[PDB]
């Protein structure tokens, strides 16, 4: 049925830049597929009752598999090589059986992707506790209704760095299998529907970033012990639910990038811009009443969204902090464009959309970095600039 | 049959005949065909009517033995011009092969070492006296004498032995004429002095010919026509500075290695205009890259590179930016400063967000910056409509 | 808040605006097709961004509520078709801006 | 010679020099001869 010309017409490249072969609904696997040796990725959708040969030996540029809702088996040679040469996997479980119990005799792999669902009796997956094989495991990322973290977690913390978590609406509990992450890098946790942020989170003293993605976090009184993660630059806690910001905040400076998008904060303290490490900032489509003058001491800060909120003031000292390269203000009370606007030399991105604003003024020329693409803005204030400003401006 | 016509890398018109009983008369009736692909069709006769292939100059002949008489002898002798035979047995290889006149490349593919057949079955080759490109993948342990007669007239000769030593004995000094020796899978280890003696190879790709240690090249200066000295695929952990004697490289590739760092004397070569150097083990990318002024595509995917020196940026005909998968922590931008970038790689990595200054870039487009969906939304989204009406029109 | 664009067509039906229109930060074209209204709330031009008015079919014998326009900087284009309108006051001279004057 | 080089109007397509010679011709000359054999 596939001739290789066939075969070459479907390839094509994927998420992680290697030559893919999409294959969809089919009866099986041919073995012209495997008389391809080119080939980086292999993508098998649905194809379930499959054997997979020695043949696959031929083509030794491997590193990615996409075995998803499908039931596959396995042969000796088969076994060998891909402990010896496969890396990358990227499965769907949507039966439980269509989880293949071979993708744990391996040692090579680094990259997973469980996706898919789970029942009530979580911890009965010996398939999940099976990973102690796998030595190289460096990124998981479960899309499943977990709601017990494994002990397999527990016992491949010496070498796992990312987790990639979607609930979707299911209470993740148990948190002590997340203590136990000893060398975790990397933790992205969404709609695990986690009330506090636990004591496992500060457990970690190696976890460069954490996401509490759909987490319903009211309140942010637990951050004390959040300075053992000295290595945390990344909080992306946003759509979330935070009320206002304490004192806390203090306990880690090293924090650099701080997403909180969409939160229920009403006032900004005095003691967030105390870190002064902190670049990357976020309180896009919030309600934010005003913002006070402390956003001075935010020097090193190179991003700084606060967009829809209802801030009508907007006070020169964040005009004064030069190296804030973005700077998002959209949809805001404000009422005039800052004339002195140009002294912000380092001023890459201005997103001030749908603001109230009148006249432009004529500084946007001494900005270097802010564009009509940047200084997004309704037509109406687009058309403000004089005509000689036109011209330059025309030619940037 | 028409609208199964196609087109190889060569942009030539083939057509891949493929567990076909013979040759259908309709196939011969094509008259713009260029490449004619007899692979696995069982003892075909070739009949006359392949005059009506006018065009026809490539011959794909994959485990099919052709069966000709004289009237397409002729028309072959006069016409066909490449010729990439592939067997499994010395039968399969036919005989009038060798009687044709016009010939300039000629591909053979399977074992050739036998019993009282070892390089007298190609003893025909000295017939064909315009054969220019010779590759012979038959896992050969030494170059057959009469290819070394051939050499006279041969320019091209790659050798694949899939990892087998062929015993050089400076026995390749005789083709003089030789300009692309292309070593691929010769496991060799070593370079032999007959690489260097000969003076009229510009390209010299030693593809997994597994060299530990790349110490031969001083003596490739005098190759004054040497311009693409391809040291991919070996175990070369170090790079001597010594190769800034080499001034006339242009198309250095020496990825997949093992290289620890690519030193400031590398960039002692200004003529180097494609450089690739991806999978990599180098430390960090030096400054004395503002040097190479000529270079387009910069090739360090999935090497150890933590953060992007403006001195890559000084630099402004680069096209090609093989950058993904890295650690690049961010990228200046002094990237708006190119305008010869028409594709750069910047999947994965660390990047924190993409600089405006992308958009600065003309020839720059979406299938040009391969990047992850959300890092490309971190943009403005007036530039990124830009950006989207360059690209579709 | 992020919504631009409100149509209500009613066939002859006449809302109760009672101003609680004015959250419209975000709306550029309020259009009242079929309103019947035959008076302007202020409503109407109290909210900044509205750049496209047309009061169609809503049988204004007199328009006099464009003095109140000029808070309102974006109004852009007055398509005041399809309607009962006799007469346009010589204040009408005082706009300068427009352009799709329909 | 290596007068064979440069110009873009006397190219192998052209002339057809000696091909014994024309291997010992510089590969900026078979350059040129080549573009006659495309261009």
């Amino acid at each position: 049925e596939w001739t290789p010309d066939k075969l070459r017409q479907k390839l094509q490249t994927n998420a992680h830049n290697r030559l893919e072969l999409p294959l969809i609904m089919l009866s099986g696997l041919p073995d012209t597929v495997f008389e391809i040796t080119e080939l980086q990725s292999l993508k098998l959708e649905i194809i379930k009752n499959v054997m997979i040969p020695a043949t696959i030996a031929q083509l030794d540029n491997l590193q990615e598999l996409c075995l998803h809702q499908c039931s596959v088996k396995i042969h000796s040679a088969a076994l060998s090589f891909l402990k010896e040469n496969l890396k990358v996997l990227s499965v769907k479980f949507d039966d439980m059986r269509e989880l293949p119990p071979w993708m744990y005799g391996l040692r090579n792999l680094e990259e997973l992707y469980l996706v898919g669902s789970l029942s009530h009796d979580i911890s009965k997956n010996v398939t999940l506790e099976s990973l102690r094989d796998l030595k190289s495991l460096k990124i998981l990322s479960i899309k499943s209704n977990v709601s017990k973290i494994p002990q397999a977690v527990v016992d491949v913390s010496s070498h796992l760095q990312k987790m990639c978590v979607h609930n979707d609406g299911t209470k993740l509990v148990m948190l002590n299998n997340l203590k136990k992450m000893t060398n975790l890098t990397e933790l992205e946790l969404v709609h695990c529907d986690l009330e506090r942020i636990p004591h496992a989170v500060f457990s970690l003293l190696s976890l460069q970033e954490l996401d509490l993605k759909e987490n319903n976090l009211k309140s942010i009184e637990e951050i004390v012990s959040f300075q053992h993660l000295r290595k945390l630059t990344v909080l992306k806690l946003w759509y979330n639910s935070i009320a206002y910001i304490p004192e806390h905040i203090k306990k880690l400076t090293s924090l650099e990038r701080l997403f909180f998008s969409h939160n229920k904060v009403e006032v900004l303290p005095s003691h967030l811009f105390l870190c002064n490490k902190i670049r990357y900032l976020d309180l896009s489509y919030n309600d934010i009443r005003f913002i006070p003058p402390e956003i001075g001491v935010l020097q090193s800060l190179q991003y700084f969204s606060i967009t829809c909120n209802k801030v009508e003031s907007l006070p020169d000292e964040l005009y004064f902090c030069k190296k804030l390269k973005t700077l998002k203000i959209g949809k805001n009370s404000l009422s005039v464009l800052s004339p002195k606007i140009g002294n912000l030399l380092f001023l890459s991105y201005l997103d001030i959309k749908g603001n109230h604003f009148e006249v432009l003024p004529p500084e946007l020329g001494d900005c270097r970095a802010l564009k009509r693409a940047g200084l997004v803005v309704e037509d109406a204030l687009f058309e403000t600039l004089p005509s000689d400003v036109r011209e330059q401006m025309k030619a940037d | 049959l028409r609208q199964r016509l196609t087109k190889n890398a060569q942009d030539k018109l083939e057509l891949h005949l493929f567990m076909l009983s013979g040759i259908p008369d309709t196939v011969f009736d094509l008259v713009e065909l260029e490449v004619l692909k007899l692979e696995l069709i069982p003892d075909v006769t070739i009949p006359p009517s392949i005059a009506q292939l006018t065009g026809l100059k490539e011959l794909w002949l994959y485990h099919t033995a052709a069966k000709i008489e004289a009237p397409a002898l002729a028309f072959l002798r006069e016409n066909l011009r490449a010729l990439h035979i592939k067997f499994t047995d010395i039968k399969e290889i036919p005989l009038w092969i060798y009687s044709l006149k016009t010939l300039e490349e000629l591909h053979l593919t399977g074992n050739l070492s036998a019993e009282n057949n070892r390089y007298i079955v190609i003893d025909g080759l000295r017939e064909l006296k315009r054969l220019k490109v010779l590759r012979l993948k038959s896992n050969l342990s030494k170059l057959p004498q009469v290819v070394t007669d051939v050499g006279v007239h041969l320019q091209k000769l790659s050798i694949n032995n899939e990892g087998t030593k062929l015993i050089v004995l400076n026995s390749l000094k005789k083709m003089v004429n030789l300009t692309e020796l292309e070593l691929i899978r010769c496991d060799l280890e070593r370079i032999p002095h007959s690489i260097f003696s000969l003076h009229n190879l510009q390209e010299i790709d030693l593809k997994d010919n597994n060299l530990k240690t790349i110490e031969e090249i001083i003596s490739f200066q005098h190759l004054h026509r040497l311009t693409c000295l391809k040291l991919w695929y070996n175990h070369i952990a170090y790079i001597p500075i010594q190769i800034g004697n080499l001034t006339n490289l242009e198309r250095l590739y020496l990825n997949r290695n093992k290289i620890e760092k690519i030193p400031t004397q590398l960039f002692y070569c200004r003529k180097l205009r494609y450089l690739d150097l991806s999978h990599n083990n180098l430390t960090f990318l030096p400054a004395d890259i503002g040097l190479l002024q000529n270079l387009q595509n910069l090739a360090v995917t999935a090497n150890r590179i933590e953060a992007l020196p403006p001195e890559l940026f000084q630099c402004r005909k680069l096209r090609a930016l093989h950058l993904g998968n890295n650690v690049l922590q961010s990228l200046p931008s002094r990237v708006g400063e190119l305008t010869n970038l028409t594709q750069i790689e910047l999947r994965g990595n660390r990047l924190e967000c993409l600089p405006v200054e992308l958009g600065e870039c003309p020839l720059l487009k979406r299938s040009g910056l391969v990047v992850e969906e959300d890092l490309f939304s971190t943009l403005p989204p007036e530039v990124k409509e830009r950006l989207w009406r360059a690209d579709k029109e």
